[PDB]
RNA sequence: UCUAAGCGGGAAGCCUACCUCAAGAUAAGAUUUCCCUAGGACUUUAUGUCCUCUAAAGAGCCGUUCGAGACUAGGACGUUG
RNA sequence: CAUCUCAUCCUGGGGCUGAAGCAGGUCCCAAGGGUAUGGCUGUUCGCCAUUUAAAGAGGUACGCGAGCUGGGUUUAGAACG
RNA sequence: AAACAAUCCAGACCGCCAGCUAAGGCCCCAAAAUCAUAGUUAAGUGGGAAACGAUGUGGGAAGGCAAGUCGGCCUGCGCGGAAGAUGUAACGGGG
């Protein structure tokens, strides 16, 4: 696989272990954790993995590349991590990250308190904006879209939580 | 010369202790059936039972192939008018790993007296310790 | 949670200052006596065996007698246990007696008792069957079941069908109740509401389970 | 959503996927061109 | 690209949860308390047979009964009531 | 007096919409519970009146006369065309 | 062949605690291979069904463009299409 086959390049200053089929990656910020598919093995030169499948099956290349994408995520993340940004849209539709919460009012009767994950930290700098971070890329993406799923952003106006990266189908009613 | 049947008083039954983890559940239950039947013995009588004691430790470690741990399903009816009941295999065996080898070793069983005689001396515990070491039992290991 | 037994002594009603009729069960409470604590190393699960009443020696039997005299208590008319948890369990211990203080004013409370047994019974009074038409043609059947199956698929009667058979004398719990009033120096509790049995019979009262 | 026996691309975005067994047709332009076999 | 590896959310439905029954659950479960501790003989030498002494804890019969009940069963009591 | 099916009538959960909202249309999942009273007619049905969250579609010897009825139809009387 | 006049194998003179075979079978109920070698299937398909739908997966003969990629065929085995009334209930069962 073309994902697989291409080594990932490890920063200095990010330590990788390979105890067991268990992998674990420490970094400046953070310390990540992966499993290895029985079918696919590992090996640094210094400072760079190198997987590479056994017994070279086409399933063997399938999980090679879904472990060189992950590594390089776990590597990058636990290097310098990811970030997400949110974006309210609508009047009253307002946001405040308190303690480790995120208070939101999205039109509803009662305000929304999201508890993050130990993993995820949250920033507003602005009431209808929100910056997430984390060196776990997938815990982020799940967190980000927990929180979009409280109200999901409407065709007619757009009114609702987006992502600063999302294209919104947009609609009209003409009678 | 006439064919000899094994008397009842002189059949010497035996304790054996078999571990389930990681095996598969029809290809352990076989081989239980069979020594729980006698057939592995040269005094096998059909109307006698001359089988083994057969304990089963670590009975909830025992594993299905394919997709047969959500697949494999387990009935009852309480003969009320919609009383059919179902279960899964892996919530029966986080259960009653228990009844999963007594439904799989008794259907391999002969069906009346002589049957139900025989899967009285399966005891099957879902941990790795039973309560029968006064009985001394043997590790077969299948 | 740990309960209370004590004897249905009849409805009254209550009156508020505000005028509203409550009509209120009195349950006399003489004081239930623990005679036995379970837990889990002994029985494998914990409760509390509780006495009340009062029971002649002549029919305690030597059994009883005996299971009596290892605790500090008197015989009673009967012995019901309360399954409980710990911290439920604190100040509890043998030879120890449970008040009718145990209860608050206005606390919801479930009252479990022997219903009135009402003999065998037709469909009309056990199951609320309807009638057939008394007086059109009408043969001699007015309060009979009617129909009992099908024809020859299933060709059987299926199990739970509702016919004639012994009515009440059975455990029944009413949830929901309110603690009326609480006179400790009567042993008295004083419920709104309705509950199982007739005055006289023996009652528990436990915290509500719905909570 | 449309559950039909005879599923198929119908704009050029309408991609066919495979998941758990069943044939889909996932559309980022038309939200109207999503399939089901079935 | 929701899936192949991995990790989620998700229904008056399912399993629990609430109520009642339930160890004939022959796998017949558990706990507490209570009762029974005499001699011989004969061999078929073994939970062996017969004779004498013993008759417990308790259960029932019977009676007065019942808000329990077809009959039953169940509950209370029988003079120290 | 029922019991089952689901091809769902209501209530529950979703996709799309020629979905602004309200309300719909349509498809998917879902069988836990619920699911009229009358007038006419022997009627089933149907129409109508007034309700209802809804007044589902079926199987069960077109469930059910050793459970009831006997209005229709299909014995013998009688009459009309 | 579960059960099963008319299917398959086979035409019962009687006896036998003798042997060889047919159809059909050889994990257990239940006699005999948890036999051997090489492949395919992941659907419990096997162990019920169509037009049609699809980068499922194996093989073959070509073709185009040049770190290999594209889309056309012919086939093996699978997938969806596939809703019913007492109870699983469309391998006899366990598996
Ligand atoms: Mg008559
Ligand atoms: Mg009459
Ligand atoms: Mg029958
Ligand atoms: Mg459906
Ligand atoms: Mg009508
Ligand atoms: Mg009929
Ligand atoms: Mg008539
Ligand atoms: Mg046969
Ligand atoms: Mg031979
Ligand atoms: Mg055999
Ligand atoms: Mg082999
Ligand atoms: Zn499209």
């Amino acid at each position: 696989s073309r994902v697989a086959k291409a080594p990932v390049t490890v920063p200095n200053g990010v330590t990788v272990t390979q105890n067991g089929r268990q992998v674990e990656v420490k970094g400046s910020k953070g310390t990540l954790s992966f499993n290895l598919h029985a079918l696919v093995e590992l090996k640094q030169e210094e400072g760079k993995l190198q997987l590479a499948p056994a017994k070279e099956s086409k399933d063997a290349w399938m999980q090679a590349g879904t472990a060189r994408a992950v590594l390089n995520n776990l590597v990058k993340g636990v290097s310098e991590g990811f970030e997400r940004k949110l974006q309210l849209v609508g009047v009253g539709y307002k946001a405040a990250v308190k303690g480790t919460v995120v208070n939101l009012n999205l039109g509803y009767s009662h305000p929304i308190d999201y508890a993050l994950p130990e993993g995820v930290t949250a920033e507003t700098p602005t009431a209808t904006e929100i910056i997430l971070k984390s060196a776990n890329k997938q815990l982020l993406g799940q967190v980000a879209a927990e929180i979009r799923a409280y109200r999901s952003p409407e065709p007619y106006k757009g009114k609702g939580v987006r992502y600063s990266d999302e294209v919104i189908l947009r609609k009209e009613a003409k009678k | 010369m006439k064919t000899l049947s094994a008397k009842p008083a002189e059949v010497q039954h035996d304790w054996f202790v078999v571990d389930a983890t990681g095996k598969t559940l029809g290809r352990l239950a076989t081989e239980i059936a069979r020594r729980l039947r006698g057939k592995h013995k040269t005094s096998y009588t059909p109307h006698v039972d001359a089988g083994d004691y057969i304990i089963v430790i670590n009975a909830e470690q025992v594993q299905v192939t394919g997709n047969k741990a959500l697949d494999k399903k387990y009935y009852r009816h309480t003969e009320f008018p919609g009383g059919l009941k179902e279960t899964n295999f892996e919530k029966l065996v986080a259960h009653k790993p228990e009844e999963i080898f007594e439904r799989a070793v008794k259907g391999m069983l002969p069906k009346g007296p002589l049957g139900y005689a025989m899967i009285k001396k399966m005891k099957v515990y879902a941990g790795s310790e039973h309560p029968h070491a006064a009985q001394q039992p043997q590790v077969l290991d299948i | 949670a740990i309960g209370l037994v004590g004897r249905k002594c009849g409805m009254t009603r209550i009156f508020t200052d505000a005028g509203v009729s409550v009509p209120v069960t009195v349950i006399e409470v003489d004081p239930n006596r623990i005679t036995q604590i379970k837990t889990l190393e002994t029985d494998g699960y914990q409760a509390v065996q509780v006495t009340t009443g009062e029971r002649r020696e002549s029919r305690v039997t030597n059994a009883q007698k005996g299971h009596f005299a290892k605790a500090g208590v008197a015989a009673g008319r009967l012995v019901k246990e309360f399954r409980v948890t710990e911290a439920e369990l604190e100040g509890r211990e043998v030879g120890g007696t449970i008040g009718v203080d145990l209860f608050t004013v206005g606390q919801i409370v479930d009252v479990t008792g022997q219903s009135k047994g009402k003999g065998f019974q037709g469909g009309v009074k056990r199951w609320n069957f309807r009638t057939q038409d008394a007086t059109h043609g009408n043969s001699v059947s007015h309060r009979v079941l009617g129909s009992t199956g099908q024809n020859q698929t299933p060709g059987r009667v299926f199990k739970g069908k509702k016919m004639a058979g012994h009515l009440g004398d059975e455990r029944v719990t009413v949830q929901g109740l309110e603690i009326v009033s609480v006179d400790t120096e009567r042993s008295v509790l004083v419920v709104k509401g309705a509950i199982p049995g007739a005055t006289g019979g023996d009652v528990i009262v436990r915290p509500t389970i719905k909570a | 959503m449309k559950v039909q026996a005879s599923v198929k691309k119908i704009c050029g975005s309408c991609k066919v996927i495979r998941r758990n067994g069943v044939i889909r047709v996932i559309c980022s332009a038309e939200p109207r061109h999503k399939q089901r076999q079935g």
